[PDB]
């Protein structure tokens, strides 16, 4: 007869990804409600 | 609401809320809770560096008649045919109507072909044959089958 | 590789602290925010604004299946 | 002050120029199968002189398909381009706050891009690494920095207008 | 005691039972597997009669 | 031939113990020195 | 005001004679070698009805010795007796500050003793436990209740002190 330790970055590296994409949407949001709205408010004033 | 949820969110995770007491037992309860938790799935995960070693999900002829992704057949003119053929069991005369009407053509002429549709099929195809051959195969290179 | 990462994190996770920065508040320098993320990274108080709380969540978070993650592969 | 504009422009063809190297050569420098390196392209060997196509690329379809054409870096490339192109717009033309600040925006997100990207190529990877590799990550580390040093000069511009506004 | 348990479960054989002595295990008298044993010539086979 | 998971509560109950101890003579050297130094 | 008097007799007469119960009978009850109960001092059976000397005794030297005739628990007997007794002392001749504090102290740490002498005894008995040794455990439970409105009635007299001082 002729038949007879690691660490997978990966996984979770894809939860890196995801978890940034939201960092730059939430800034995005963030700034587009901050410059919109407040400064909006502030011309609206006069 | 939008500072509370925080205070449940960073909660979770590995600052103080206590004021009324009552809602002591609260935020207490809620670190008990969710250490057991955080303990709980760190150990599984544990386990699953240790343990987790594959293992087939199908060895039987009964789950080859309840699938149809991974194809069988058997060797052509021989005694395999004649029993699937004349069987009368519920999942080999199941098995033999499929094969018997498969296409492409799941029979094969020589054991070599058989075994040549083994190997290269990724896994999709299943060869049906008598033990001894296939204990013999079992003993050849690659060993993949 | 999973060392750059992480640095990688810590950094982009700070500079974006500033960024929610944008009349200051606790992370007003980049200094006491790199400070946060290492002090997340191991084992106090970022909320504030609510807008950098979310992304501060997203953080422990993150490092925290991390750290599960590297402790379960030592314990292995 | 002006050293904002220094390390701007130092930022910007820094990183900028290192990450299109990055994407020249020098990614994965191995044993072929034999030792050859690659640069996500085509591989060049030591038979030994000669080069080949060796990006030969719903597991193997969206993962592979992602890693092959390289993406994330070339968005990092168009996003950096957008950068410097910006900021050069921002040169003249005041307007105080907003080109300063979209640029930054697009700047830092682009180093994430770039970054993202690597994890991309890494990840699919699966012996030693390439150099202009490492100059790639080294590009988009410093980049993080330049956007830094330019978020920093855009408040700073907002002081001065606020401070100035009383 | 998790991984402990979870990587836990044992396969036999008949050999496997011709190696241990904890589980006991036996045939019917006076019949055509008793004759099967005593007249068996593989080395587990005779082993276990 | 005629040959053929618990919890250990003792180890660190000890250091219960011994942790125990170190709270009574510290609140003992406490009130001693807050009565006697203070009074 | 006087519920501090009220509590603190039950907390006495409770906990002591609780205590002592426990050194009566009612500490191990479980199968012999056949079942039987046990406190320490000498198990019961149900032949079955008779009685006999039970607590046949550096590990087991120490340890062993230290389980061996109740040491601990005593010392929680003995203590709590000096708690009744102090506190009925404290009842007249004032002495503001120093008696109730004392007792107070001596208490709580005798509930120390009890608990840590369960400790000592659960460690060296190595199926179930008896009654009356329940009574034990919860005796010391309620003893350290005692002592919290104990040191809550001796810092009350602090606040009446210091609040009459100005």
């Amino acid at each position: 007869g002729e038949c007879g330790s690691a660490l997978s970055l990966s996984n979770v590296a894809g939860v890196f990804y995801i978890l940034v994409g939201g960092l730059g949407l939430a800034m995005l949001v963030a700034l587009i409600e901050f410059c919109y709205k407040s400064r909006a408010e502030a011309k609206r004033m006069k | 609401i939008f500072n509370s949820l925080w205070f449940s969110l960073g909660a979770f995770m590995r600052d103080i809320s206590p004021r009324s007491l009552s809602g002591r037992i609260v935020g207490g309860v809620w670190w008990f809770f969710t250490l057991i938790i955080i303990s709980s799935y760190t150990a599984n995960l544990a386990a699953f560096l240790t343990v987790e070693r594959m293992v087939s999900p199908i060895e039987s002829a009964e789950d080859l008649s309840k699938q149809t992704e991974i194809a069988y057949g058997t060797l052509d003119s021989g005694s395999t045919k004649e029993f699937f053929r004349r069987s009368k069991i519920a999942v080999f005369d199941k098995m033999w109507t499929y094969m018997r009407s498969a296409e492409p053509s799941v029979f094969v002429r020589t054991t070599a072909e058989g075994v040549a549709r083994v190997r290269k099929s990724k896994g999709k195809y299943a060869y049906l044959l008598e033990s001894t051959m296939n204990e013999y195969i079992e003993q050849r290179k690659p060993c993949d089958t | 590789e999973i060392w750059m990462c992480i640095v990688f994190a810590y950094i982009g996770v700070s500079v974006v602290l500033f960024l929610v920065s944008r009349e200051s508040t606790n992370e007003f320098g980049i200094f006491n925010s790199l400070w946060f993320s290492l002090g997340a990274f191991m084992r106090d108080i970022s909320p504030r604004s609510l807008s950098g709380r979310i992304v501060g969540g997203v953080w422990w978070f993150f490092t925290l299946i991390i750290i599960s993650s590297y402790t379960a592969n030592l314990a292995a | 002050r002006g050293v904002q504009m220094l390390l701007t422009t130092v930022g910007a063809f820094a990183a900028f120029s290192l990450m299109t190297i990055a994407v020249g050569t020098d990614y994965w420098l191995y044993s072929r199968g034999v030792m050859t390196h690659s640069g996500l392209w085509r591989t060049c060997c030591l038979f030994k002189g000669l080069c080949k196509q060796i990006d030969h690329f719903t597991a193997e379809y969206f993962l592979r398909a992602v890693r092959a054409s390289s993406i994330f870096p070339i968005l990092s490339v168009i996003l950096l381009f957008m950068g410097g192109l910006c900021i050069a717009a921002s040169e003249f033309y005041k307007t105080r706050h907003n080109i300063i600040l979209s640029a930054g925006i697009f700047f830092v997100s682009a180093g994430l891009s770039n970054i993202i990207g690597i994890i991309v190529y890494i990840s699919a990877n699966a012996y030693s690494y390439g150099w202009s590799f490492y100059f790639g990550a080294l590009s988009f580390i410093i980049a993080e920095m330049v956007g830094v040093l330019a978020v920093h000069m855009f408040i700073d511009r907002h002081k001065q207008l606020r401070a100035t506004a009383r």
